[PDB]
RNA sequence: CCCAUGAACGAGGAAUUCCCAGUAAGUGCGGGUCAUAAGCUUGCGUUGAUUAAGUCCCUGCCCUUUGUACACACCGCCCGU
């Protein structure tokens, strides 16, 4: 079912934490990433569109990530978390930094933490016009 | 009547420079009249600190910060309030500010 | 969830659109002193003793 | 001879400790035979904290326009079947006078966030006085409403107040709601 | 419906010999059934890790990518796939009043492995300076870019890929350009930035087995 | 004033007015008007007080800087077949 080895060292994943603006995805997966343990967004923890991004949002979709990764034999995280990025903002979202205090309050083990949001060498055009969005 | 002797930029000696878009509202900013901030912030916030500190497995792990430029435009920069108006006189103060 | 006594050194202000909380900082006596900030409601007078049933709740200032 | 009331002392009750004296502080002029002591407790803030448990919980049933602050009443009530409730139990009262109310009490209550937003609320914590009598101030409404309207009535809740007063133990009901909207915003740490 | 964690396998994850530490983590993949097999799901899944975790006694900021090339006995063999650093060290070496100048080849080892390697310097304020910036002339920023291609191609052609990341785990090279530059213009912070394999040789179980050990 | 003849018989469209301790509110009494004419007002005691020792969100005010094509001063001025 899972790893039963060596009880006494931790069993490392990684956590792609993307806080972009309107929610925040808190994506467990394995160490390469190809395999994923738990998806569990801001979006399906809320039943508005505004909180999709709040931290209490972000709060519960790591607690129930962090309970599905214990019960599922993981201890250890490292952490990889994102922004938008692209040529939109680079500033990570209201929900990153809670859904990281709450892995961490939850019985979880943090490993590395990297920023890995998209940073162009240059870009297309941004979706706003030249004047901006105005509203 | 003329406002600023560097008419809200920092061009001389050139004839063009290369627009960029503001963080806020992607306004075709030229870069030289552009207000730039440079955010050197930890990923970690200081409240989360200790509680990350504990739950690491690495002692003595010193966290990672965060490297962003931003680029206003003088209407999101005044908005935003990271710029404010001045008298007439403490316009021309370029000193930054001792924080 | 531990007990600890802490003694309010200064108290900063109000917050919200009309004034509903207040900011108080407490420091410990028997926990490696160190200043911790954190919001406050009701009569909590200058300089008293505040109890930390926590060591994680802080006050988001501003 | 410096017996407090003409039952208790004040020679016997210790704790060998000098900080946990925030419920029951009798060790000055401010000891109280009866309550009936006047005062104003609206004249400045950190004085209704300077009161005394008893008293406050006596008075604070002063609500409704008609029975206001008539410290009479207070007087009364706390005289009546407490005169006879002392001759008529003998033993100690004191496991369930202290052991339901005087730690019921909860642990936090919650401010209003930013400037909007009727949703919810962010937890914060008060030095205990003020929790446990708002605590004690809803009960005040919940044991008025056990009364109003009710059938156990006012003049004879005598041991529930004693319960009301003492101190440290937990089974309250209005605290339990207190505790019910404790947890709810509590979630937000 | 179906659990589908009750048919995953778990699997051990080797780095190669160059790196003190052996076993790098552990890895999912569900289980050899019909026509998908369990080898093929793990022959191609890269693992970034940190030198730290490879070495007891190196930097964090350098990451290696190890690809596993085969699968046997539930272990998962890694070879070397490519070379980056953490993104906030970049972005701290990064600052404005100085000259960064920016190199890169592509250089095949001896085994036949081409990589592209990125070299990153920036220009050092002396330590009298009075001047507020340091910046290279266009010359000399060229001279620079010169020898590290130079010695970038000399620390690649002639070793095979063994050898090629021994010498990146203290970024050898890195310090040699940054001596080799110093009577051009000196350099503050040198670093292989990158490494990226462009194409490998094809594969042989006995070269992969001699080099885990 | 009395026969007790029984009236949604126990916190209130949109909009809101006043109020922080002897506030509010209840309650009576006295002056003015007057023929002891008060449901009004001006005073006076009596019972007696939940909430708050804060804020600039709404309505405004003030001690600054700034913008203005306003000066009858934003209820301004002003553009368009």
């Amino acid at each position: 079912l899972g790893p039963q080895v060596a009880e006494g060292e931790n069993v490392f994943g990684v956590c792609h934490i993307f806080a972009s603006f309107n929610d925040t995805f808190v994506h467990v997966t394995d160490l390469s990433g190809k395999e994923t343990i738990c998806r569990v967004t801001g979006g399906m923890k809320v039943k508005a569109d505004r909180d999709e991004s709040s931290p209490y949002a972000a709060m519960l979709a790591a607690q129930d990530v962090a309970q599905r990764c214990k019960e599922l034999g993981i201890t250890a995280l490292h952490i990889k978390l994102r922004a938008t990025g692209g040529n939109r903002t680079k500033t990570p979202g209201p929900g990153a930094q809670s859904a990281l205090r709450a892995l961490a309050r939850s019985g979880m083990k943090i490993g590395r933490i990297e920023d890995v949001t998209p940073i162009p060498s240059d870009s297309t055009r941004r979706k706003g016009g030249r004047r901006g969005r105005r509203l | 009547t003329k406002k600023r002797r560097n008419n809200g930029r920092a061009k001389k000696g050139r004839g063009h420079v290369q627009p960029i878009r503001c963080t806020n509202c992607a306004r075709c900013v030229p870069k030289d009249k552009a207000i730039k901030k440079f955010v050197i912030r930890n990923i970690v916030e200081a409240a989360a600190v200790r509680d990350i500190s504990e739950a690491s497995v690495f002692d003595a792990y010193v966290l990672p910060k965060l490297y962003v430029k931003l680029h206003y435009c003088v209407s999101c920069v005044i908005h935003s309030k990271v710029v404010r108006n001045r008298s007439r006189e403490a316009r021309k103060d370029r000193t930054p500010p001792p924080r | 969830q531990p007990i600890k006594l802490a003694r309010v050194t200064k108290v900063l202000g109000r917050t919200g659109s009309q004034g509903q909380c207040t900011q108080v900082r407490v420091e410990f006596m028997d926990d490696t002193s160190r200043s911790i900030i954190r919001n406050v409601k009701g009569p909590v007078r200058e300089g008293d003793v505040l109890t930390l049933l926590e060591s994680e709740r802080e006050a988001r200032r501003l | 001879d410096i017996k407090l009331f003409g039952k208790w002392s004040t020679d016997d009750v210790q704790i060998n400790d000098i900080s946990l004296q925030d419920y029951i502080a009798v060790k000055e002029k401010y000891a109280k035979y009866l309550p009936h002591s006047a005062g104003r407790y609206a004249a400045k803030r950190f004085r209704k904290a300077q009161c005394p448990i008893v008293e406050r919980l006596t008075n604070s049933m002063m609500m409704h326009g008609r029975n206001n602050g008539k410290k009479l009443m207070t007087v009364r009530i706390v005289k009546h079947a407490f005169e006879i409730i002392h001759l008529l139990t003998g033993e100690n009262p004191l496991q369930v006078l202290v052991n339901a109310i005087i730690n019921s009490g909860p642990r936090e209550d919650s401010t209003r966030i930013g400037r909007a937003g009727t949703v919810r609320r962010q937890a914060v914590d008060v030095s205990p006085l003020r929790r446990v009598n708002q605590a004690i101030w809803l009960l005040c409404t919940g044991a008025r409403e056990a009364a109003f309207r009710n059938i156990k009535t006012i003049a004879e809740c005598l041991a529930d107040e004693l319960i009301n007063a003492a101190k440290g133990s937990s089974n309250s009901y209005a605290i339990k709601k207190k505790d019910e909207l404790e947890r709810v915003a509590k979630s937000n740490r | 419906v179906v659990d589908p964690f009750s048919k995953k396998d778990w699997y051990d994850v080797k780095a190669p010999a160059m790196f003190n530490i052996r076993n790098i983590g552990k890895t999912l993949v569900t289980r050899t059934q019909g026509t998908k097999i369990a080898s093929d799901g793990l022959k191609g899944r890269v693992f970034e890790v940190s030198l730290a975790d490879l070495q007891n006694d190196e930097v964090a900021f350098r990451k290696f990518k190890l690809i596993t090339e085969d699968v046997q006995g539930k272990n998962c063999l890694t070879n070397f796939h490519g070379m980056d650093l953490t993104r906030d060290k970049m972005c701290s070496m990064v600052k404005k009043w100085q000259t960064m100048i920016e190199a890169h080849v592509d250089v095949k080892t001896t085994d036949g492995y081409l990589l592209r390697l990125f070299c990153v310097g920036f220009t050092k304020k002396r330590n009298n300076q009075i001047r507020k910036t340091s910046y290279a002339q266009h010359q000399q920023v060229r001279q620079i870019r010169k020898k590290m291609m130079e010695i970038m191609t000399r620390e690649v052609q002639t070793n095979d890929l063994k050898e090629v990341v021994n010498k990146l785990i203290p970024d050898s090279i890195g310090k040699d350009i940054e001596k080799a530059c110093q009577s051009i213009y000196p350099l503050h912070d040198v670093f292989v930035r990158k490494v990226k394999m462009l194409k490998k040789p094809k594969f042989e179980l006995g070269k992969l087995m001699e080099l885990h050990g």
